[PDB]
């Protein structure tokens, strides 16, 4: 798997759900830097 | 090579990272099945990840991409959630391990919605949920996401049926 020719990544943009934000894919490890490690719990709603 | 530097809750950087986490939660169409049911997180720790070599590898590539795209790296900050997080902080991201085809094919996935990344921390579809309780909506067990600097360059626009 590789970027479509002449692109460096893919943007996966929801066309139906208006509230959903984008996802993205890259094909080369060097194109990302893991800058923050966040440790968390999800919280039960009240 | 990787060191993790704990940030303190009153560090501005801790605060802006948390706000990005918290503010990009949305509802999901599975009603919580994969990632669980919640509207916000309890942030327990934020660590800066420092690896000189992974940083140099990143910026070197960022510069190549930029030159191919009218001096525009198209650099974003995006969430990544998966069971590979512990390996990734040590080895960096590695596309050879990112071979499963998703909505957008094989590759390394990132999300603008923290809550989307949260769906994958325990595997595809949430896997079997947490190691301890096998509960995809576990409110006890600690989760980890990465907030990553990602070079998009010229990004192929794929409209999704989602
Ligand atoms: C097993 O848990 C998974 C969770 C999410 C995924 C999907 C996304 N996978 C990825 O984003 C991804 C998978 C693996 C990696 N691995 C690495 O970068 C890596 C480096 C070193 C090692 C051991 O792995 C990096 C990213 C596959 C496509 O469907 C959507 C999500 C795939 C597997
Ligand atoms: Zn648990």
């Amino acid at each position: 798997a590789h970027s479509p020719p002449g692109h460096h990544s893919v943007t996966g943009r929801p066309s139906v759900n208006g509230l959903a934000l984008a996802e993205y894919v890259i094909y080369r490890g060097e194109q990302a830097y893991p800058e923050y490690l966040i440790t968390y719990q999800i919280m039960r709603p009240e | 090579g990787t060191i993790l530097i704990d940030l303190s809750p009153d560090d501005k950087e801790f605060q802006s990272v948390e706000e990005e986490m918290q503010s990009t939660v949305r509802e999901h169409r599975d009603g919580g099945h994969a990632g669980g049911i919640f509207n916000r997180y309890n942030i327990l720790k934020i660590q800066k990840v420092c690896n000189k070599k992974l940083w140099e590898r990143y910026t070197h590539r960022r510069k190549e991409v930029s030159e191919e795209n009218h001096n525009h790296a198209n650099e974003r900050m995006l969430f990544h959630g998966s069971p590979f997080v512990n390996a990734i902080i040590h080895k960096g991201f590695d596309e050879r391990h990112a071979y499963i085809g998703g909505m957008f094919g094989a590759g390394i996935y990132f999300a603008e919605n923290s809550s989307k990344s949260n769906q994958y921390v325990y595997g595809i579809g949430g896997g079997t949920g947490c190691p301890v309780h096998k509960d995809r909506s576990c409110y006890i067990c600690h989760r980890q996401l990465l907030f990553c600097r990602v070079t998009l360059g010229k990004s192929f626009l794929q409209f999704s049926a989602m």
